């Protein structure tokens, strides 16, 4: 159907099946130094996001679930605005300020959960 | 009972590529990571870590990199081939001091003008040092004919040395010793880990150190091997002592076109009359300051020894003087007015000026300084001395230099580098 | 609390809390070779000990408990040495010979492992 | 035993016990940029393979048993043929026309069953 | 049903980049990876895999290398334009050989001094190939002149061919053929995968191959189409040929300074008496050697064929002759005494020497080579030729060469590069 950012002015339920289009597309000595750059800045960044989806207890998903409430603080909305209004450009702008907060509660809502199964076994 | 843990807080010992940071230059200019201005440091508790100043790689990694920037800089400017000619010069006589006689010389020579037809008789001023006579009794030649090409540097590009910090790449880290009364070698307890190094100024310099840091507490003598007369002995001092330069001579400056869009920058007439290029230092300072280094140095070599300084063994002008460069300009002053004494207003260092530089101990690169334009004046901070020993109730010892890595061997000497090892294995009592 | 490598001195059990800490900090052409080539290494050093946690079965964690004894030759210690007296620095030293002994073994309970849950399906 | 490809002519089944044999060995600025591009090539391709996987639900597995049916018509032959007898590299021939058909299978049944595993929660 | 497996053994013919290793070089010095001492090999069981010499990547990459780093080795040595002059020429007559006679011109010219306001009256020898005759009848110029500047390798960098490791990058790997009387094209068994090709020295030759690998049992014949006549055949022998070579003549070197840091060394005056360059090829062993050849070509052509064997057809110096450098100097060596039989003590090959070389096939791009002192004596194998068929009972067989691919061809014959590919997919009786 929709290829690479199709999807952006769709609603977020509508959106978030196409996670892996998007996922996909992430992948004269100076214009070699350029494109060098280029590539293993790429690289650089794509890693990232993958380590923070595994100290959160995400490896390897695309849509993981966690189990850190969330604070009506943080948007006062109900699902029903939230997946069937709103856009994620839309979303995105609206908890901005909120991130790393959000960031900060997986990290250590993991790091509880990583010990606790280390006791029962 | 295996049980995997990534994210350990374990590391080795490792070199590394690190890379410059800071906050026209001829080192480090737009090829530098911008700082980062509320750099992070912390301290480790419990942490005891062997360092050794003498064999810290940080020191050769800065010696090459200031080379190499060295040598990019001068690249690009015009090359001086045009002037090695035969030069016909006579003395400089209008209102010279005694000091000056004979240490400035007229000369007249044919020069390449912007056509390839045309050759233009052109004068300017060179010191002593910078010409050779040959044969004709007035007939010189620049120095460096004989051995290697020279190149102008380009008069927009400034020598000032602006601070560098060093900075470990991703899985790395630089461990500071922050122990005082460290000597160099051995463990220290006190040990923080760093981002990067805190700013060190480049300065080029032989016998005395400038500009550099100083010592918390006491003046400290640091050495590969104390007893060995083959090596150096660095000292730092507690306190700075204040040493002002000076060439007192009103210079002025013309340009000699010497073909399509290159231009040579001449020594014109001096304006006033001429005096001898000079530094002073406080000597009650300086007495002050020996006096430290003195009781210092009486706890390797004994308390009843007779501790003696002398003035610096022959060898060219690069090693038996202090060499310096400030204002743009490089002085070499006679220090054995400083190194004279047994046991422990101001002191005046004569100094001489050479255009023509040969810089570290290379032949074949050689770099003509523009003249500049005006008086210059210089203040700055001497913060330690290299000392050689001269070695059976008496030591003798007399300043040394001439190898770099000393230089930055005395501000790296807190640094070192690790290399961070994230997987481990323990026992624990648990089965998947 | 502790930032990087703030813990080095602590004892492990007190450690490996700040997993991390440690974990995240891991992420003129002749100056851009010299740096790409050490981004390069970072990335290579990166992905070698990721590969390495992946075939002994312990993806996307920092704590991972395996199916391998301890042999009491490696260093005969209860924990409570072990955990409560000595630091990181001070263990690794001690096993620093038996490294490789173990990392055999924890790659050889895996494929068997592996092959044993193919079995069951 | 054997080394890195050392079982390239054994049977599928005989090899394919051998996989991290082969996975750990996937890991003048002229001559620096050639090298830096053959070493920045090999991290990329590196992880186009684990992000596919990933995508396919076998992050950090090196036999991941999936949910998608075997077309017969992509290779009509019985386990004993394909097992017993043929190598990897006569297969990777026979079915070389079908494997981007059996890779958005895996695809599409992974991400219905990223969802259902929500909905599930 | 799908089972998806990762690390599975197989791959793809594919084209990457190899990297150099190794254990004052014109090519691998610093910028070479060093090897692992105990490298591995690794058998492949009842592996088939087809392999084809004439279109394997490595010998393109191999050549680009090899000129790539002889070019950088030349950059930063002297440029010798000031030696593009009128030259006043003679002959060097004081006992000279006939076989000499008229070889040698001593030649006399202007150079610049290192000012640029003097000029220096000096002399050297050159070879008469290295000079063309003008207009007066002793005005001479160099061959370079209409054409190419022309640099001075520099005399601290040796042309010996140190041996080069090719290694695979990650995700590659290099098969080898072990395969006996593989003749480089189609299926082999015995396939083994390494690390590395073995060390290969990049041997400059033309016509015959020199210090290479030998086959194992039978010396082999390999062509790309053996019935094509633009077609080159490879032989391959099975034993050495052992050639030994010298330069009999005391060479002198003197060093004129023609600017600033720069020299050219000329040949100065010659020690003793002057003789003629030459080659010695045993006479019995080459004609042993040749028996094996003409056997093995019977099987292509016939065995009531009649094989004759020709020098070489006409052409420039590079084509005609055996080319090659040894000792530090460009020989020329003339091959019609090895090549002149129907079918199949010491053979004597005359030679000339030249110190203007254009390498490879390139104009615009002239090396002087600097003269080596002394007297020049070199031992080497001859391990196979490049043989060119001219072409109803009998074929023609000539020496062939000048494209330097043919002589890296021969050692690179055995290895293929190819792709890992460690996904795939099979059915298994499982479900998730
Ligand atoms: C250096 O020598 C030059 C001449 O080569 C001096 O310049 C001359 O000074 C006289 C003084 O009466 C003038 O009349 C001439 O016209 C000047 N010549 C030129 C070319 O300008 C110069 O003053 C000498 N400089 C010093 C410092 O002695
Ligand atoms: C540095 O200055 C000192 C004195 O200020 C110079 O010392 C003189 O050197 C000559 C050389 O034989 C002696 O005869 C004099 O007696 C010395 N004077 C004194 C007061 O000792 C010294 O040569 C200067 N050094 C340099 C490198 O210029
Ligand atoms: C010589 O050393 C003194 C003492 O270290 C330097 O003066 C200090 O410079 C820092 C820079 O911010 C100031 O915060 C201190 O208060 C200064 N101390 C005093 C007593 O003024 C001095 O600048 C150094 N001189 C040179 C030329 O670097
Ligand atoms: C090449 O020619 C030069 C002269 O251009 C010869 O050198 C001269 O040889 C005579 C012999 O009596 C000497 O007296 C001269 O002094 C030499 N001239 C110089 C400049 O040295 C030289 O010998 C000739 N070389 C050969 C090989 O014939
Ligand atoms: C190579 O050596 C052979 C003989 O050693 C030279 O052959 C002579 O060439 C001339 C050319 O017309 C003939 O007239 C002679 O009869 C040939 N001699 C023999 C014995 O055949 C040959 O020219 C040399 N080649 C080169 C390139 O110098
Ligand atoms: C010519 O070929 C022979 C035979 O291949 C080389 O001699 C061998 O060199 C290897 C090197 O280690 C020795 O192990 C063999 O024992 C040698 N064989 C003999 C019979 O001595 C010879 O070195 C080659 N010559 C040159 C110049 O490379
Ligand atoms: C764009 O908005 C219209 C409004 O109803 C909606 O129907 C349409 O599907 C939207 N585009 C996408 C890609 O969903
Ligand atoms: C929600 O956020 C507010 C601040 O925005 C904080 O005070 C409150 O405790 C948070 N609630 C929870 C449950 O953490
Ligand atoms: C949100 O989507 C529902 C879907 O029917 C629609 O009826 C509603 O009006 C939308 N609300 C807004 C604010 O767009
Ligand atoms: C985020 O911070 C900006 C700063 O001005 C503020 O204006 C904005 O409203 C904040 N966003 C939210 C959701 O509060
Ligand atoms: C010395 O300085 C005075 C100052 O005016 C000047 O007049 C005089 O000519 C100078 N001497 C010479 C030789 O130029
Ligand atoms: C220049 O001054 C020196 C001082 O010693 C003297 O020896 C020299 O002869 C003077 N030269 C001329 C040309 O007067
Ligand atoms: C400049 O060249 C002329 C040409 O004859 C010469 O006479 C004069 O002495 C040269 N000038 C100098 C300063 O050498
Ligand atoms: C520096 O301190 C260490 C501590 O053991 C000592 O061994 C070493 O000799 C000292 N260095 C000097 C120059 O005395
Ligand atoms: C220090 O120098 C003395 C001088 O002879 C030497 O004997 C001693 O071994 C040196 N120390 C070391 C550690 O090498
Ligand atoms: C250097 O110049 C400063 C300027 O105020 C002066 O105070 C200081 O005493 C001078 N130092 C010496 C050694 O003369
Ligand atoms: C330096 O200190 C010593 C200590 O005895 C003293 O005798 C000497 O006069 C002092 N020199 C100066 C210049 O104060
Ligand atoms: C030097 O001073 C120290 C201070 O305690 C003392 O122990 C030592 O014996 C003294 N040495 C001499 C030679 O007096
Ligand atoms: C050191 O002082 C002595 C005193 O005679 C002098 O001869 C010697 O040349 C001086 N050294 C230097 C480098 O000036
Ligand atoms: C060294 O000290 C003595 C003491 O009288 C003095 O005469 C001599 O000039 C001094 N040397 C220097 C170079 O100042
Ligand atoms: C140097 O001479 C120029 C001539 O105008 C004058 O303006 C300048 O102030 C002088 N510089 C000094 C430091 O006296
Ligand atoms: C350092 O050792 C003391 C000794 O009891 C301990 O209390 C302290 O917590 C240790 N440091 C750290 C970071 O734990
Ligand atoms: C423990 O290690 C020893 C050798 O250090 C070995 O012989 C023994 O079998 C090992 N024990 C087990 C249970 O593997
Ligand atoms: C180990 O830690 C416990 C904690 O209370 C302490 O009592 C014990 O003495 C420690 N043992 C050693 C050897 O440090
Ligand atoms: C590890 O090997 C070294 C080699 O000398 C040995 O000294 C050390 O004791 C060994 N470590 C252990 C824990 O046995
Ligand atoms: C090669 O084929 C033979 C045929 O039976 C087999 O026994 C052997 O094991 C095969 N090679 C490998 C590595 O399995
Ligand atoms: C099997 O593949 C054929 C086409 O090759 C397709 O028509 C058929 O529907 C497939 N079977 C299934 C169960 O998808
Ligand atoms: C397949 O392997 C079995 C193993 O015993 C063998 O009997 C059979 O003949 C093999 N079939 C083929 C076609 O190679
Ligand atoms: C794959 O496509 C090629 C294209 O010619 C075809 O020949 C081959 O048979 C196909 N493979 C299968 C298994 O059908
Ligand atoms: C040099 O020798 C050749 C040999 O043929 C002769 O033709 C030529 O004329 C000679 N030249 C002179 C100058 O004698
Ligand atoms: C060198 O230049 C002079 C200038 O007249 C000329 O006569 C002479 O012949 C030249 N020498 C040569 C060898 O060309
Ligand atoms: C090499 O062997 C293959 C095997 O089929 C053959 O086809 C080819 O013609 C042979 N090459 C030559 C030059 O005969
Ligand atoms: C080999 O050369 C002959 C010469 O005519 C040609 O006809 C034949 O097609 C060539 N072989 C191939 C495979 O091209
Ligand atoms: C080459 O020199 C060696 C040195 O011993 C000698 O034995 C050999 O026979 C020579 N070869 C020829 C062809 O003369
Ligand atoms: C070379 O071999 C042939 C074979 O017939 C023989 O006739 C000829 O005389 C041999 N030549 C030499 C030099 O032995
Ligand atoms: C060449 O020798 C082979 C060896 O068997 C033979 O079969 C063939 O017929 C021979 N050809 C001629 C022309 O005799
Ligand atoms: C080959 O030999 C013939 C014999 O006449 C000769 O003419 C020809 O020039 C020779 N070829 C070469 C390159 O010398
Ligand atoms: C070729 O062989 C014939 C046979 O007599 C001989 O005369 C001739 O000189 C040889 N040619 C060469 C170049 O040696
Ligand atoms: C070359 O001549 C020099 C002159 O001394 C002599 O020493 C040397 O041995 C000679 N070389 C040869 C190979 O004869």
């Amino acid at each position: 159907f929709l290829g690479f950012l199709g999807a952006a002015g769709s609603t977020m339920g509508a959106a978030s099946m196409t996670l892996t289009v998007q996922a996909r597309n992430l992948l004269l000595t100076v214009w070699g130094i350029k494109q060098l750059q280029a590539r293993v800045l790429a690289v650089e960044r794509y890693l990232r996001d993958q380590q923070l989806l595994g100290i959160w207890g995400c490896s390897g998903k695309l849509i993981c679930c966690t189990n850190v409430p969330w604070n009506s603080s943080w948007s006062n909305r109900n699902l029903s605005e939230i997946w069937d209004n709103m856009t994620w450009l839309q979303w995105d702008k609206e908890i901005s300020n909120y991130t790393q907060i959000i960031y900060g509660l997986l990290e250590e809502s993991q790091n509880q959960q990583e010990k606790n199964e280390q006791d029962l076994l | 009972w295996v049980t995997v843990y990534y994210g350990v807080p374990v590391w080795k010992d490792a070199e590394t590529t690190l890379f410059c940071a800071s906050d026209h230059n001829v080192w480090a200019t737009h090829a530098c990571v911008p700082t980062d201005p509320n750099p992070q440091e912390i301290h480790l508790e419990n942490v005891t870590e062997e360092f050794n100043m003498w064999k810290n790689n940080m020191v050769e990694q800065m010696h090459t990199d200031i080379i190499s920037l060295w040598d990019q800089s001068l690249k690009p400017c015009v090359k001086l081939t045009p002037l090695c000619v035969t030069l016909q010069c006579t003395n400089v006589t209008n209102n010279i001091t005694d000091d000056m006689r004979g240490e400035l010389k007229n000369c007249s020579f044919n020069m390449t003008t912007e056509l390839r037809d045309k050759k233009q008789k052109v004068y300017s001023l060179f010191y002593r040092l910078d010409v050779v006579q040959i044969n004709s009794n007035k007939e010189y030649r620049l120095i460096n004919c004989n051995t290697s090409a020279i190149t102008q540097a380009c008069p927009k590009v400034s020598f000032e040395p602006i601070p560098i910090h060093y900075c470990a790449p991703a899985g790395f880290a630089i461990l500071k010793c922050k122990d005082k009364k460290f000597n160099g070698t051995g463990p220290c307890p006190s040990v923080s880990t760093v981002q990067c190094t805190h700013g060190i100024k480049p300065v080029v310099s032989t016998q005395l150190l400038l500009n550099g840091s100083l010592a918390e507490e006491e003046v400290m003598i640091r050495s590969e091997n104390i007893t060995n007369n083959a090596k150096n002995i660095l000292v730092q001092f507690n306190t700075p002592v204040q040493i002002n330069c000076t060439r007192p001579n009103n210079n002025t400056r013309k340009s000699i076109r010497i073909g399509p869009g290159q231009a040579f920058y001449a020594t014109g007439d001096i304006i006033g009359d001429i005096r001898q290029a000079h530094c002073n230092v406080s000597k009650a300072t300086w007495n002050e300051t020996l006096g430290k280094v003195v009781k210092q140095l009486r706890k390797h070599f004994g308390n009843n020894t007779i501790i003696r300084f002398a003035n610096s063994s022959g060898g060219d002008l690069e090693v038996t003087t202090h060499s310096f460069n400030c204002g743009g300009e490089f002085f070499y002053c006679n220090t054995s007015g400083l190194f004279n004494s047994t046991w422990i207003d101001s002191i005046t260092l004569p100094c001489r000026i050479k255009q023509i530089i040969n810089m570290w101990q290379r032949i074949g690169q050689a770099m003509y300084a523009p003249p500049i334009q005006g008086v210059i004046r210089c203040v700055s901070n001497i913060t330690g001395l290299i000392l050689t020993r001269d070695g059976s109730t008496t030591e003798t010892f007399r300043p040394g230099g001439g190898d770099m890595r000393d230089n930055w061997r005395s501000e790296l000497y807190k640094y070192k580098v690790v290399k961070i090892e994230p997987l481990g294995v323990a026992p624990t009592r648990c089965k998947r």
